[PDB]
RNA sequence: UUCCGUUAACGAACGAGACCUCAGCCUGCUAACUAGCUAUGCGGAGCCAUCCCUCCGCAGCUAGCUUCUUAGAGGGACUAUC
């Protein structure tokens, strides 16, 4: 009951807009890749901080025992890299919370929270449809007289 | 702005007017009791009524009030 | 390192190893028509670096060893862009296909890609050994 | 049984689409055949945009119709007999049925 | 004879529906909170108040989130290894301490499950909803007899005395029913308060049964025989209601304080209360009180989602 | 042979919409209110819901034979496998369709539309509709055109529950002066059993049961 | 020092001078330390809300003009990186401190509406600081060989300082002088 | 014309809101060979062989499962708490 238990597998995901990330999660070496291609590489280079700063938080350290694949559809080059970043955060947080105790977990995960409530919880900001009478949602048509 | 129409404020006084007994000070024990002493027709409306109850729940300990409350 | 695969390898470096290691391969016969032709009718010159032909000889492979199954018009998708229409809004177009053909039937002459009965082309056991054996070469 | 049965049920309407497939599903689960389903499909939204106006005066307002299909399939493992018997039942207006066997 | 604020565990949210601790003493304890989730405390090393505004009496050390809406009860099983956790969402979840995940659903709840309880033998469930059924149960899912109340059943407690297994239940109906198990029928209908029971406790030896609730007044009665007893009164609404093992107490979990009340002289011989220190929470009370195996220190868990802990000193 | 399934709910409803119209302007005296299409295996039954259901039926049943095979041939079914049926409309008064055109020849005979529109409104207020609306529009006596209004009782005009709860028609009548507009929106009632009116009690309607 | 801005510039050594405008610049507090000018973040549901975002993104954000550059903010993120290095090679001093000189030395302070001069609030301040700034940088750029992060650089630099050669300075000097003129 | 409050007005009704649809949340539920994931087996490549590890492809209605996809049911916010 006071035991930490076998560690395991975890699956967690991100979103934004319509940008899907769900990070897979296994014992390892510390290995993340998206897509097949390591984390190091993901582009754009200039939003790569941004993928990053889970792991340049929690440290390399905290991933040493756990193998973090993802995979990432939807979107685009942005909301995709902001997918990714709550990916990770999420599953570094899952995977501390089912075999690595609660209270590193809370560590973890209030160092997300007070960098970043956007680490852990999705933006819920979607597209606004367009209306008649204008080429965009609040935009309308120039009116002459 | 959240002002409460009068169908949410009608039936709140009503439903405390006749069962303030079993009508506690928690939104999510009043909306439970208000399925059972009422038949209303939404979730949304549901929880209008019983947030509003609650609201007056509290105002009645306060001690004054407009509506009758016997006791 | 060395043991790392072409998805492990920058792209834009991997492609510029890959062309020069076709072009030093020697194993490439170039068409008459590298000099004059586009690579698309949207654009509007010929492309400026010489060795386009090895370069989009190595990108192709590349695509061709991450994906399997992409046909002529597939890759006249994927090297297409953006036509500016003078006066009129811009529309996607596609490709040349006498380029993209050519291009792999030259990487069918050296056992790289083959085409595959389901449809497109795929990539050889050699094409794979090329690449990943291109890749542990690339400076990290 | 012996053969592989798809049944394909579309509607318009999502209960009694739902309230059929519930049906087909509790004969299957009664008489002790496997069923795989429901599986909802993607549903269908043919829409048609078209201008109020019955000239061409006033605000060029625009109303949106939605006509929207649903698609159930279930799968079965069995005998043409039991999947007409238990295709059989009332099927409610607007559902279409439809049996396939496969191999 | 007497409790002192030992200290304080933070690790829920919201408010804090209940608190199981291990038959046999062991360092943990199991908390319910109305986030929707189960709480595993560490409790091998207690860090005792100093007043100097930290620690924390334990650490929370696993989370068991796989129900769907407020969890509102929870009993361990006699190995200790097992928790069972009664939820709004209508379904009852076994789960695995050690791993953390839920070995079996109990579904045949229409409404938001309110009391569970587990047999002496842990053979039986039974649990108490909304839907004024009392449901029992096997530890493989399958719902047995399913008996009546004319309300929210809020508790059912198994009788600890095994001549005839009993199941006691308090309902919004105003009343507490006495169920003989062997029959699934009913014995005798406790009666005599002016409000819902929200709250039953039956002692130890399986005698007395203590009953509270919107009332105000703690009536405990004898389940063997069925008849009213001394009527102690508290101050306010009575949440839970709890015997001590070894004491001869009766804490009541009350919205003014925490009453404890020696049942010989029948008089209070304490009141704990929170050290809030603002009109803030306007209402902080105790929702679930639980005395440890030994019957050492007593587990309050209150509206804010705190756990408080008093020692016996 | 292989018709996709929009294509298909596209011509059912098509033929739904095709069907009513010449059931409309066929059975137009004989009280037509509605027609319910029902595609049964072995054959297309279809209802047919009227008030003169001895007038649609026929001398021993040859108009409605008539009809059955009119619909066999133009719609291309397969022989025997459409049966049109005649039923009863229940409740004549709660149906709007069936109170415009008794309303129509009403007023093609000449009587007063003040006093056919009133009889109109007694009958389905007797009836029981919770509420009627009538609009006469037209050049009723002078040659300037003018909208009459007859209504009584309690009507809802917006949100959903209008759609659950308004049973409307709109008519003409064809005239000497010209063309005479008749709407009839009759408000049902909120029927339990789902057969006089709506099953679904209007949303704003809450009740509060006894202590 | 875990957060830097780009991973190569600290923010613990940022003295924002003016006790005025303190809370409407996010440097100093540790919750306003990023790694990067981009956050995607809704700072503007309520009225002072952006003033808790992070100045080097408020700055990042007027770049993303006009139109043609609309929504385009990597690129203007790629500009302040450059920008920022520029200043790091002709101050030798941390340039997140440049950054807040200029737009503390380029915020007017005074103004006339209706014409009686009224006072700037500190949020408006910056606001019109980080306008001016990134209006003369844009300015400078149009039909010119330099690159808009080198007139930025330069701007940043000029209004850091206090001189007369930015076009921000200036124009603050312009719009208080105006608000002597009619006091 | 949303309520409160003042008051020869009180009590209602339409309209407004309620309602409906789409979107936002659910590691809870229901279920997927026209959706996937994960594992296993085999094969290819790398590393150098094999093994391991990494990236791929194929197969298994007896490989499990539903996080991701879908679509039904529900839950969820009430300004609830300060
Ligand atoms: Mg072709
Ligand atoms: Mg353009
Ligand atoms: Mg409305
Ligand atoms: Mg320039
Ligand atoms: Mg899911």
């Amino acid at each position: 009951v006071l035991t930490r238990p076998t560690p395991g597998t975890v699956q967690c995901f991100g979103r934004k807009k319509t940008a899907v990330a769900v990070a897979y999660c296994k014992p390892g070496r510390g290995l993340i890749k998206v897509n097949g291609a390591p984390i190091e590489l993901i582009r754009p280079e200039m939003l790569r901080l941004k993928a990053f700063e889970p792991i340049l938080l929690a440290g390399r350290s905290r991933f040493k025992d756990i193998d973090m694949r993802i995979r990432v559809r939807g979107g685009g080059k942005t909301s995709q890299i902001y997918s990714i970043r709550q990916a990770i955060a999420k599953s570094l947080v899952a995977y501390y919370q089912k075999y690595v105790d609660e209270a590193a977990k809370k560590e973890v995960k209030e160092i997300f929270g007070r960098y970043d409530r956007t680490l852990l919880v999705a933006d819920p900001r979607r597209c606004e449809p367009k209306k008649f009478g204008g080429r965009g949602a609040r935009a309308r048509f120039q009116k002459s007289y | 702005g959240r002002v409460r129409t009068k169908t949410v404020k009608k039936t709140s006084r009503q439903v405390i007017e006749k069962y303030y007994s079993r009508m506690t000070l928690d939104f999510h024990t009043n909306k439970k009791v208000l399925e059972e002493v009422s038949i209303l027709q939404s979730k949304r409306l549901r929880n209008k009524v019983a947030g509003f109850t609650t609201h007056l729940m509290r105002r009645i300990q306060r001690g004054p009030v407009r509506g009758i409350s016997l006791k | 390192s060395t043991a790392r695969t072409v998805k492990d390898v920058n792209p834009h470096e991997f492609v510029k190893a890959y062309s020069a290691h076709l072009k030093r391969s020697g194993k490439m016969e170039l068409p008459e028509w590298v000099d004059i032709v586009k690579t698309a009718r949207f654009k509007e010159l010929p492309p400026s670096d010489a060795d386009w032909y090895y370069i989009r000889a190595a990108s192709m492979a590349r695509k061709i060893y991450l994906r399997q199954g992409i046909g002529i018009g597939g890759f006249q998708k994927i090297y297409g862009g953006r036509q500016r229409n003078g006066s009129r809004p811009p529309h996607f177009c596609k490709s040349s296909g006498a380029v993209s053909r050519n291009i792999l039937q030259e990487l069918q002459k050296m056992g790289i890609i083959d085409v595959d009965p389901k449809g497109g082309r795929l990539i050889t056991s050699q094409g794979r050994r090329d690449l990943d054996q291109v890749a542990g070469t690339v400076p990290a | 049984v012996q053969h592989r049965i798809r049944i394909t049920l579309s509607s318009k309407s999502v209960k009694n689409l739902e309230k059929v497939c519930s049906d087909l599903v509790k004969g299957a689960k009664e008489k002790q055949l496997k069923v795989k389903g429901p599986v909802r499909m993607p549903t269908k939204v043919l829409n048609i945009t078209t201008r109020k106006s019955p000239c061409g005066e006033g605000t060029n307002t625009w109303d949106r119709f939605e006509m929207r299909v649903h698609k159930r399939v279930i799968d079965l493992v069995s005998s043409p007999d039991v999947v007409k018997q238990i295709t059989s039942i009332t099927i409610e207006p607007g559902v279409e049925v439809e049996v396939t066997i496969s191999d | 004879e007497s409790l002192v604020y030992a200290g304080v565990m933070r690790g829920h949210n919201d408010v804090v529906t209940a608190i199981a601790t291990p038959i046999d003493n062991s360092p943990f304890i199991v908390s319910s909170s109305r986030d929707k989730s189960l709480l595993v405390w560490d409790l091998t090393n207690p860090i005792q108040a100093t007043q100097d505004s930290s620690s924390e009496y334990g650490v929370p050390f696993r989370r068991l989130t796989g129900h769907g809406h407020f969890v509102q009860d929870v009993v361990l099983s006699s190995d200790g290894q097992f928790a069972l956790s009664g939820s709004w969402d209508g379904e009852l979840r076994l789960w695995d301490l050690s791993t953390g995940v839920t070995t079996r659903r109990f579904v045949g709840h229409e409404k938001d499950v309110l009391s569970v309880a587990f047999s002496i033998d842990n053979r039986q469930i039974v649990s108490a909803s909304r839907d004024r059924t009392i449901k029992l149960w096997n530890t493989l899912g399958e719902c047995k007899y399913t008996i009546g109340h004319t309300g929210w059943v809020s508790c059912v407690r198994f009788s600890p005395n095994n001549f005839a297994p009993t199941i006691v239940s308090g309902s919004w109906d105003r009343s507490v029913k006495v169920w003989n198990l062997t029959n699934c029928k009913l014995r005798c209908t406790l009666d005599g308060h002016g409000g819902y029971v929200s709250a039953v406790a039956v002692s130890p030896d399986g005698s007395l049964c203590a009953s509270g609730g919107k009332d105000g007044v703690t009536l405990l009665w004898d389940l063997t025989e069925g008849k009213r007893l001394y009527s102690l009164d508290a101050g306010s609404i009575i949440n839970s209601l709890c015997f001590s093992p070894n004491r001869y107490w009766l804490c009541a979990a009350t919205q003014d304080s925490i009453k404890i009340w020696d049942l010989e002289s029948k008089h209070i011989v304490q009141d704990l209360r929170p050290e809030v220190p603002v009109s803030t929470k306007q209402m902080l009370y105790c929702t679930c009180l639980s005395w440890s195996a030994d019957g050492s220190t007593l587990y309050a868990g209150y509206t804010d989602g705190t756990i408080r802990i008093y020692k016996i000193s | 042979t292989q018709i996709s399934k929009k294509k298909k709910f596209v011509s059912d409803g098509v033929f739904y919409a095709e069907l009513n119209e010449m059931l409309t302007r066929e059975l137009a005296e004989d009280g037509y209110s509605g027609v319910e299409v029902r595609v049964t295996p072995m054959r297309t039954e279809i209802i047919i819901r009227a008030t003169r259901t001895q007038n649609v039926l026929g001398e021993k049943g040859r108009r409605i034979r008539e009809l059955t095979s009119v619909v066999q041939k133009r719609f291309n079914f397969p022989e025997n496998g459409v049966e049109l049926y005649a039923e009863k409309v229940v409740n004549r008064g709660l149906c709007a369709i069936a109170q415009a055109e008794s309303l129509r020849y009403k007023l093609l005979g000449g009587l007063a539309v003040r006093r056919a529109c009133y009889g109109v409104l007694r009958f389905v207020m007797e009836s029981g509709a919770k509420g009627c609306e009538v609009i006469v529009s037209g050049k009723l006596r002078a040659q300037r055109a003018k909208s009459m209004k007859f209504k009584d009782g309690y009507m809802i005009s917006s949100g959903q529950p209008v759609n659950e709860y308004i049973d409307a028609a709109v008519r003409h009548v064809l005239l000497r002066q010209g063309v005479l507009g008749i709407k009839v929106k009759i408000m049902l009632d909120w029927d339990p059993k789902g057969k006089l009116g709506p099953t679904t009690p209007l949303p704003d309607l809450v009740t509060i049961h006894p202590p | 020092g875990d957060v830097k801005l780009f991973n190569r510039w600290t923010f613990e050594d940022v003295q924002v001078s003016d006790i005025s405008l303190n809370d409407y610049l996010a440097v100093t507090s540790m919750k306003h330390y990023t790694f990067l000018p981009h956050s995607a973040g809704r700072y503007s549901a309520k009225r002072f809300r952006k003033a808790q975002c992070p100045i080097i993104e408020r700055l990042t954000n007027s770049l993303m003009m006009h139109g043609r550059n609309n929504g385009k903010k990597i690129m203007a993120v790629r500009i302040i990186k450059h920008t920022m290095e520029i200043i790091h090679l002709l101050t030798d001093a941390n340039p997140i401190q440049i950054i807040v000189d200029a737009i503390i030395n380029s915020g007017p302070r005074e103004d006339a509406t209706r014409r009686q001069a009224v006072d700037i609030s500190p949020l408006r301040r910056v606001n019109q600081a980080i306008y001016l700034l990134t209006t003369g940088a844009r300015e400078s750029a149009f039909r010119n060989v330099k690159t808009i992060a080198e007139c930025l650089a330069d701007e940043l630099i000029n209004a850091a300082k206090g001189s007369s050669n930015s076009y921000a300075i200036k124009k603050k000097d312009e719009i208080e002088r105006v608000a002597k003129a009619n006091r």
